[PDB]
């Protein structure tokens, strides 16, 4: 005989522990050193659709994004392009440092003023300009829209506006700016909020409105396109203040890497990543003691450390967030050249163990190529992952393809790594969305409703893990056919 | 083919498509220093952007008288190549 | 439920699941049968893709 | 809420042993049998320069 | 020289000034270790690229 | 690409902005005139294109 089908619930109670194992029960290191690859996640129980799943993510102990993504500060994945955009998607990126520091603060204004609310210190052009000249400022600058001043001086008096429309067709080049340009303006009045503004924007259906104060001089300005672009990105990384994108960038702990961050807060970085192989350095510990006082306002994020004692360091010095990861990089050879790294799913599992009981959030970085490593990364504790090799070959990456490729590289071009290569992998405008609606599946599969929910259910022994064999693997993907042939 | 079709039919003022076998710019000089008008460019076409269908082994598209298309032809792969913007 | 009761002489095979908190869920459920697995198959990803499954003997 | 920073290295304490393994822990043989490949040596704190290493 | 100079900085990255006094951190527990599972040796090396081309 | 537009696509003064909306995803550009029986040959009573809906709400 059998049992009834009434008892299937009540009978799961006979057994002693969940099925599967708990993530302690996982990463015990004497049972031992596993990465991504060697587990899976449980499935639970779906009573949700996926679109209802949320992917808010903490960068550090003040930010926190839509989409738990974030590229890497290498040259050949986040330069402006990229950071524009991943943060427009949800995410942000992290400017590389393998540049001057005019250069790198340059590349970090470019994604400060991408998105404005009120465009502070728009460029302007004075009445002796001529359409070459207005002309010559729309391929530096990328747009057309340029109040008219007295003086020339983004403080000086209104005279008008000129924009694409007004030298589209002008077949004299050496027309005055003032014979050409609009001179009767709509404008908003200095202290309407934004809220205000945009209504007197709305209601011109024209592409500018340029604030002035009593005096008539210009002080900010309104773009139409602002409006729009905050309608496509709903889900953009921006503060709620200013209504620019949020901007990272890496620097270096030597001396000469104190000037270059004030250089990059001057253009509005938000936070700022401290690039090392090795973190737990006194050099580094100076530096973030130095950040925290001499620039109370940005957010300081200590890394790459891969243990408890390294993490209780940086958390010590004042660390508003820890990098986790030293080898686990795709084209990265520490571990052969140092002897010294750590596995990655281990080294995300006890740093963070013991550095969300401080609510510093961590990045997985490194290893990472595939949206399940992401959902395992931030499954062992991490709150954000990085991203490079995966980002790298798309069209926001900087670069030009070419055995499509594109080169892929710390090595000594840029020794602790080496040179390569990536496939073309087209915009990330698409590619984003995949990995996010990705891992909005993979949460409901689980049976978790958000990232924050994802973690508590870990910490309390709900979601359940399997360890993986060599063998398992080879299942879990393709196996057993001729060929094969994701997204597109 | 190309040579003796518009040997004859250039007289006639009847301009001639060099069609196949073009993959690189050496071709289509070829192409017209034996007597063609213009060139005719298939697989250098697929794989760009404007031409249609989608990506997707070993980024390829499908190309092609073959027996999907209703044989003399065969189905195949071509590489991705960006726009012709640029192309052209 | 809805099959076992609009449609009785009917056999339900349900599925996919890989623990035994699943099977009980869809056996209390009414389930005649349960189909067991998640990304072990020959051409599947859901393992790589969802970071969700299980080795197929377990 | 969280822990207060200033606690970081006061809480280290209250784990058992020092994140990873001891050499011992790492070298028996019933639990075996390894080679420089299956193993990596965990970092430390650094307080001085690559060059005041010395090698003798 | 490379060699040597890589041996120096691999003791900086664990925190002992000499290879002496690694031997002392080792046999008293100090330096820790990890096992290396099959997955994690790709991880340490190169993985997930086309190609890829140390010194010179 | 034209000169003159010839039969271009407008639209009747009973449509409403969900409907330019769906026009303009159909046919890829907001630009229409606005006739009376909504023919293209009707009597003009207006233009409507991307900037006179952008923002709307209703
Ligand atoms: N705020 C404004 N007040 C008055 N006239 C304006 C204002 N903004 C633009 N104009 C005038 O209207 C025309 C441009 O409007 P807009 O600037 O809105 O078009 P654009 O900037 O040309 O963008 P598009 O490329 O879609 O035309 C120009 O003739 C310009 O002088
Ligand atoms: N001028 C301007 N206004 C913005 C921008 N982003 C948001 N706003 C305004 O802020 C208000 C609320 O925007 P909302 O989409 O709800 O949230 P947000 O995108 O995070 O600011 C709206 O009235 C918007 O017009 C922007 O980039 N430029
Ligand atoms: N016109 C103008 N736009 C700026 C400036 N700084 C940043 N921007 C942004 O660049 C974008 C310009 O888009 P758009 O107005 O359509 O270009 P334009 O029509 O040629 O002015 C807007 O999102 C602005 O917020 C500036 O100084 N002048
Ligand atoms: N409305 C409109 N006018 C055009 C177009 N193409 C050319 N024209 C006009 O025809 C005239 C000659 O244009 P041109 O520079 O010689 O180039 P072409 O007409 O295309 O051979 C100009 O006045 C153009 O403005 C078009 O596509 N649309
Ligand atoms: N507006 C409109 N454009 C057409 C039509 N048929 C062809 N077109 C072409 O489509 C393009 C539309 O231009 P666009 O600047 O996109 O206008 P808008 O988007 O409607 O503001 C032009 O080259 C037109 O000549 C039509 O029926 N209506
Ligand atoms: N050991 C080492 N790690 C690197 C180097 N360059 C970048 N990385 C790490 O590798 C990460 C990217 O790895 P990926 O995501 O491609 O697997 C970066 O975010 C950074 O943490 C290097 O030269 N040596
Ligand atoms: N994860 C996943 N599993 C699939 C998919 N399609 C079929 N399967 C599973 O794979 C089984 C066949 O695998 P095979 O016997 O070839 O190894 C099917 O019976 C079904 O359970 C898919 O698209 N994704």
């Amino acid at each position: 005989t059998y049992r009834d089908a009434a008892t299937a619930l009540e009978h799961l109670a006979t057994y002693a522990e969940k099925d599967g194992l708990s993530v302690e029960q996982l990463m015990d290191s004497k049972t031992g050193g596993l990465t991504y690859n060697d587990f899976l996640v449980l499935p639970g129980k779906i009573d949700f659709p996926s679109s209802e799943v949320v992917l808010s993510s903490r960068l550090t102990k003040k930010i926190t994004l839509n989409a738990p993504f974030v590229s890497s500060p290498m040259d050949t994945v986040t330069e402006a392009d990229m950071a524009i955009h991943m943060a427009l998607l949800g995410g942000i990126g992290i400017i590389h440092h393998n540049c001057t520091a005019e250069e790198q603060a340059e590349m970090v204004r470019r994604v400060k003023k991408y998105e404005n609310g009120f465009i502070n210190a728009p460029v302007v052009v004075g009445p002796d300009a001529t359409v070459a000249d207005v002309r010559r400022m729309k391929n530096e600058f990328g747009f057309a829209g340029f109040p008219v001043t007295d003086d020339g001086k983004p403080t000086g008096k209104l005279q008008g506006i000129i924009t694409s429309r007004d030298i589209q067709f002008v077949e004299d080049e050496t027309l005055l700016v003032s014979e050409i340009m609009t001179k009767d303006v709509i404008t908003g009045k200095q202290g309407i909020n934004l809220e205000e503004a945009n209504q007197i924007l709305k209601n011109t259906k024209k592409g500018k409105l340029p604030i002035v104060d009593e005096a008539g001089c210009l002080v900010s300005m309104l773009s139409r396109t602002d409006l729009m672009k905050n309608q496509s990105y709903p889900l953009a990384s921006k503060s709620a203040d200013t209504k620019q994108l949020l901007c990272g960038a890496a620097i270096g702990t030597i001396d000469a890497d104190r000037q270059r961050l004030a250089m990059l807060v001057e253009a509005g970085l938000d936070v700022v990543v401290l690039d090392s192989s090795q973190g737990n350095s006194v050099f580094q510990i100076n530096m973030i003691k130095w950040i925290k006082e001499t620039f109370p306002d940005l957010q300081v994020i200590a890394g790459n450390v891969v243990t408890r004692e390294q993490a209780a360091s940086l958390i010590h010095a004042g660390a508003d967030g820890l990098r986790i990861g030293m080898g686990s990089g795709s084209i990265c050879i520490t571990q052969e050249v140092m002897a010294c790294g750590r596995p990655q799913g281990t080294a995300v599992y006890n740093v963070t163990q013991f550095a969300n009981q401080f609510g510093v959030p961590c990045i997985a970085d490194g290893g990472v190529q595939n949206i399940g490593h992401i959902t395992k990364a931030i499954a062992l504790g991490a709150s954000t992952v990085m991203m490079g090799g995966m980002l790298a070959g798309t069209t926001e990456s900087p670069g030009e393809y070419f055995r499509r490729l594109k080169t892929y590289r710390g090595s000594i071009d840029a020794a602790q790594g080496v040179t390569g290569s990536v496939i073309d992998k087209g915009s990330i405008k698409k590619y984003i969305p995949y990995l996010y609606n990705g891992l909005q599946h993979s949460c409901q599969d689980i049976g978790v409703r958000s990232l924050v929910e994802f973690r508590e259910k870990v910490d309390s022994g709900s979601v359940r893990f399997e360890f993986r064999t060599p063998s398992a693997q080879l299942e879990g993907g393709v196996h057993n056919l001729h060929s094969y042939e994701l997204f597109d | 083919a190309v040579y003796n079709v518009t040997q004859f039919a250039n007289q006639f003022g009847v301009p001639c498509i060099a069609d196949g076998g073009v993959q690189n710019i050496g071709h289509i000089t070829k192409a017209i220093a034996l007597g063609a008008s213009t060139v005719m460019m298939g697989g250098m076409l697929a794989g760009t952007t404007e031409s249609p269908g989608e990506y997707f082994r070993d980024r390829l598209k499908t190309y092609r008288g073959s027996i999907d298309a209703m044989a003399q032809g065969v189905t195949g792969s071509v590489i991705d190549k960006g726009s012709i913007k640029k192309y052209i």
